[PDB]
């Protein structure tokens, strides 16, 4: 009935430009992870929305 | 399997603040050359124009001649990052540790002597000096000098050995007027502060450090050591309120620093500098000094024989900056009065830091009470029951009074080595002989460089290398090993049985 | 609090008729000053609070860190795993004498 | 004038990663202070006061003719810095003021200062009575520490009273320099071995 | 020669090209030259002795005396830090009104010692 | 460019040294061929930087050994050094 | 209020608790601190939990008053002659009996110091880096311990 806690350490670990090697702490065992990206900038600006 | 890892432990093994870490000096410019552009003065300038460029490049130069004096100072400023041994002690000798000067050659004898007087009781005054060779070497004795007043008395029969023991050197004293401004000195080399003696006018004085240190003597009377940077010791003692303060325990209380001197307590101090290190294994001796009415019929070497053992002891490099470095934390991290069995293992380095190479502190769960230490002679396997007696005592100065310290060498593993190296007889004019006399130098190398620091898994073959690196003119080297411990008794095993903690081979 | 970067000086430093009054070049030489005092890292910066930041307990303080307490605490909690450390090695005596 | 009189040492960056070369320098690791006390302890010396902003070496020409001695002055001296340690012309000293005080804030009343002298610090008046003061973090309407007319300090002459210490300074007969200079000298000598 | 003795240009100006722009030879001469004159004495950082000092009480009363004074200064001053003149000739005119001292200076660069040319220089402020 | 090696060898404690040993690097190569002269806006810059390591030199040391405490002559690192040892000084 | 072990031991209580210590700031001025114990509960049915470093962190926000003395301590000895400043309602002192409740051996007042003495403090700095709060071996003890009592 409660959360699934968290990763603690979260990173993109390295950057080749459109690739990224995202690292989160694993936390618990048999937890899967519900990984997201979302927009910063339009490219219109930044950070539009 | 192996480690994994959350973003675990912390910067590398030890700190580099790195900002300060010096860099390449391109890569300096490199980073300076961009420093200047963007500048907002001007965003024109091309710097790969090599006009500015090497204006450019010369700030760097200054920058790099300056950096290293920011940065190397900050691994001086950091004890452990001291690069400067010198350095090492300030800290360490801040942190209530010092690296000592090389440790006068110490033994003992009892010599039975006849005293022509037939009085009851001669003393052996402090300060007769006798005369050791060196092992195998007669060439020159190495004097040494009675540590301190000894009597005996008289047996019937007339003849009575008086028994004392003996560091390497001459006593050198010499009484100084202290005065308000002025620095102590002793410009002295071959000294070592752990046989320094003083007088102040009258009684001693010692420094609290490693002399005694507990006695009813109130601290008033105390001194200090330090390194004069030159090399050389120089003599301090706490100047007012000597004492912890204040009035304590005198009733009209008022002020008492000590040491005026205005001419008062005129300070002289008694000393022996020594050859120390060169001395060891130094078995014959002679009686080098006479006195009155006492003649020596026999001096027998080493009493309550080991059986095995060598002349005299001690001496010291003094100074090795690895042992040193780390160490003075874990007395910078203890009390003055040694606690942890590590803090058993770096108080007795202190004190026969040159007598031991490496010393184990340890409990036997068995026996409590008892401090169990392994050391390392390092001048051999055996400190002479004299010595494990000696720092005993001493090291029992500082100790928890139920618990006793209990030292005792533990058992060894031996390598027993036949080895087989080839050289080039024309490629070596050098006497062949002596090739040898080379390698069975650098075999020991490796051991020092290695075996005897961790005590871990023994390479063999790695041995071998360095042994292989001798005169390289040695063709090839070959070896082999049979592990060898020692048994002491034949009838019955110990309880335990032996363990070689190593498979071998059946039969 | 700022550790005022010695470029107020450069006017002294130099004789002042080679600094002219606005050129390039003294604003050149100005920013050399910048690059050696300012801010976190630069030497002199660098060297001058040395001394300051050794308590540890002062920001940009790598002491503790250094040593066994940090090292071994086992403490999880990366952050105030550094406060924990640094406090202790800002006294960490009474430990010992106590200890 | 010193360190080019030891030898310059070669150093190692050891430590700073297991291999990096050695390189020679000029000793800064001489400690100078020590071999300046045992030498200095012999005369005296004698305070002295400064007749403006000069720089530490260009003032110490004027005083004994040789620019070369600034350490002379420095290490009786002894100021953690040269460049700070030092007299300070206004201009720079507002402006020294200025940098350290700006992220903070510019003008920052520093303190109020009795008439007797007296440094009252993170105090300021309710302004109903501006002769009581209740501090601040108080809201006032509570503990007046004090009452009275006091001055305030502005960071700018905040600056100047600082620089204003150092204008004194002990220095050592211009006489005895040179007498001085030589014996110092043979205890390097003592400290060369 | 004017390749000779290439100094950048006191003011850093920009260049076209984009680098450092310099002072040419014999123009930079006149640089260091009208360098070391403004300068006050004792004004470099560790050399007192460099740059002509200037009394603006002096600077004010102007005699042929106090012009001569003047008059060597400068010659001094300018032989020691510039070897790079070989014949060197100083003409100092104090101006009454302003108390203004202008300053003629014909000299001859060390390859071409027979060419003559001459700089003007004033000075005020009293 | 890097037209001479860069020398580790620096040394010299006093300015001529440092000017001099500074000269050399500026020594050596073409396109600014004045450099020696003083008043020489060139030779002019190459004066402060040695003028500040200098004192750099200089204010290293003190701080050096006033990481030290028994050789720390300033009081408030004395104080500091207090610290350490675990002893707040008394107000 | 809070106290210091400064003078006394972080190792001696626990973590999570009411303190503070002084310090030295190096411009000569104090800054004083103290420790977070910081303290949490996993779920609510266990005590408060211990984590950290003997001492207790005040939340964000907290409240600080502290109250001290500034002082002259110099001329702070001798001073016999005294009065009542105050004025206290309902409360009229007639009398104030000066070195009250005394032996025949007194002076006006006590205290007062540098406080440092540069040089002299460096012994002391030299010395209590050898001290211990604790007591180990023998003769630590009935020194010690005879520092009470010794009277008996």
């Amino acid at each position: 009935t409660v959360k699934a806690p968290s990763v603690t350490s979260l990173r993109i670990s390295k950057l080749s430009a459109n690739q990224v090697q995202v690292r989160w702490d694993d936390v618990g065992a048999n937890f899967y992870y519900f990984v997201e990206i979302a927009e910063t900038k339009t490219n219109s600006g930044e950070n539009l929305p | 399997a192996n480690t994994p890892v959350n973003y675990q432990l912390t910067r590398t093994a030890n700190a580099i603040p790195e900002i300060f870490v010096g860099g390449t000096f391109a890569e300096i410019k490199q980073n300076l050359i961009e420093w200047l552009n963007g500048q907002n003065e001007f965003l024109d300038y091309d710097f790969e124009g090599s006009r500015l460029n090497v204006l450019c490049d010369l700030l760097a130069y200054n920058t790099l001649y300056i950096q290293q004096f920011g940065n190397a100072a900050v691994y001086e400023s950091f004890m452990r990052t001291a690069n400067l041994r010198s350095s090492v002690v300030q800290a360490a000798q801040d942190n209530g540790y010092l690296p000592t000067s090389k440790s006068a050659a110490q033994t003992e004898i009892m010599l039975t002597c006849t005293d022509a007087l037939n009085r009851n009781y001669i003393t052996i005054p402090r300060g007769t000096r006798f005369l050791a060779y060196a092992k195998d070497t007669s060439v020159n004795p190495y004097n040494f000098v009675s540590r301190e007043d000894v009597i005996a008395i008289r047996d019937k029969n007339n003849q009575y050995f008086p028994r004392l023991k003996l560091a390497q050197g001459r006593i050198v004293r010499t009484e100084i007027i202290y005065d308000k401004l002025t620095p102590i000195i002793i410009y002295d080399k071959n000294i070592d502060r752990n046989q320094v003696k003083l007088y102040v006018d009258g009684a001693e004085w010692i420094n609290w450090t490693r002399k005694s240190m507990v006695h009813a003597g109130s601290t008033s009377t105390i001194y200090y050591m330090r390194e004069t940077i030159d090399g050389n010791t120089e003599f301090y003692f706490g100047e007012g309120e000597i004492s912890v303060n204040a009035s304590e325990g005198a009733l009209t209380a008022n002020y008492i620093g000590g040491l005026k001197p205005t001419q008062n307590s005129t300070i002289v101090i008694e000393y022996i500098s020594t050859n120390g290190a060169d001395a060891n294994g130094a078995v014959g001796f002679s009686y080098a000094d006479t006195l009155t009415n006492i003649t020596v019929i026999n001096i027998n070497e080493n009493p309550n024989d080991d059986p095995d053992f060598v002349g005299a002891d001690g001496g010291g490099d003094p100074e090795d900056i690895e042992r040193i470095r780390e160490l003075g934390t874990i007395k910078r991290e203890t009390q003055q009065r040694c606690v942890t069995a590590t803090d058993y293992d770096t108080f007795v380095s202190e004190r026969f830091g040159s007598i031991i190479q490496a010393v184990q502190t340890f409990t036997d769960s068995t026996k409590p009470g008892y401090a169990f230490i392994a050391a390392k002679p390092k001048s051999g396997l055996y400190l002479t029951t004299v010595q494990r007696e000696d720092i005993k005592n001493y090291l029992k100065d500082y100790n928890l009074a139920p618990i006793t310290p209990s030292i005792i060498s533990p058992n060894y593993l031996f390598i027993k080595t036949n080895l087989k190296v080839t050289y080039a007889l024309n490629k070596l004019q050098e006497s062949e002989q002596w090739l040898e006399g080379q390698i069975i130098d650098k075999i020991d190398r490796y051991y020092t460089e290695d075996v005897e620091i961790f005590n871990s898994s023994f390479a063999k073959s790695k041995m071998l290398t360095y042994v292989d690196d001798a005169d390289h003119s040695v063709i090839g080297s070959s070896a082999t090993i049979q592990m060898v411990r020692e048994v002491q008794n034949f009838y019955k095993t110990p309880e335990a049985g032996i363990k070689y903690n190593n498979q071998i081979k059946d039969r | 609090l700022a550790d005022p970067d010695l470029r107020p000086l450069i006017g002294t430093m130099m004789p002042d008729s080679y600094l002219l009054q606005d050129s390039n070049f003294e604003a050149f030489c100005e920013a050399y000053i910048q690059y050696l005092s300012d801010g976190y890292g630069t030497q002199y910066n660098n060297l001058r609070n040395l001394i300051r930041n050794q308590y540890p307990r002062e920001e940009h303080a790598w002491e503790y860190l250094w040593s066994e307490i940090y090292k071994r605490n086992i403490y999880l909690n990366a952050d105030k795993r550094d406060a924990v450390a640094r406090f202790f090695e800002s006294r960490s005596y009474d430990f010992y004498s106590t200890k | 004038m010193l360190f080019t009189f030891f030898d310059p040492i070669e150093y190692a960056a050891k430590t700073v990663n297991k291999n990096a070369p050695t390189i020679p320098m000029t000793d800064i690791f001489r400690n100078y202070k020590d071999y300046f006390k045992r030498a200095l302890a012999g005369y005296r010396l004698r305070t002295y006061y400064i007749k403006g902003s000069p720089r530490p070496e260009e003032l110490a020409n004027a005083i004994y003719g040789n620019p070369q001695l600034y350490w002379v002055l420095l290490m009786c001296n002894d100021n953690y810095d040269p460049y700070y340690g030092w007299i300070t012309s206004q201009e720079a000293a507002y402006q020294a003021s200025i940098q350290k005080y700006k992220n903070v804030g510019g003008d920052q009343i520093v303190y109020h200062v009795n008439e007797n002298g007296e440094k009252f610090y993170n105090l300021i008046s309710y302004d109903d009575n501006p002769y009581v003061w209740y501090d601040k973090g108080d809201k006032a309407r509570k503990y007046p520490q004090y009452e009275g007319a006091l001055a305030a300090v502005d960071t700018y002459e905040a600056a100047v009273l600082e620089n204003e210490k150092l204008r004194q300074i002990k220095i050592i007969a211009k006489s005895d320099i040179n007498s001085f200079m030589n014996d110092l000298i043979r205890i390097m000598e003592k400290s060369y071995g | 020669i004017n390749k000779l003795y290439s100094d950048i240009d006191p003011e850093m100006k920009m260049d076209w090209n984009k680098d450092v722009s310099r002072s040419l030879g014999l123009r930079s001469i006149k640089n260091s030259l009208l360098g070391i004159i403004t300068t006050r004495k004792g004004s470099r950082p560790f050399d007192p002795e460099f740059g002509c000092d200037l009394s603006d009480q002096l600077f004010e009363n102007m005699t042929p005396l106090t012009a001569d004074t003047v008059e060597r200064n400068i010659e001094s001053a300018v032989r020691n830090y510039e070897p790079r003149i070989d014949k060197l000739a100083v003409n100092v005119i104090p101006v009454y009104d302003d108390y203004t001292l202008i300053v003629e200076i014909r000299f001859s660069v060390i390859d071409n010692p027979d060419d003559i040319e001459q700089i003007k220089l004033q000075l005020a402020s009293s």
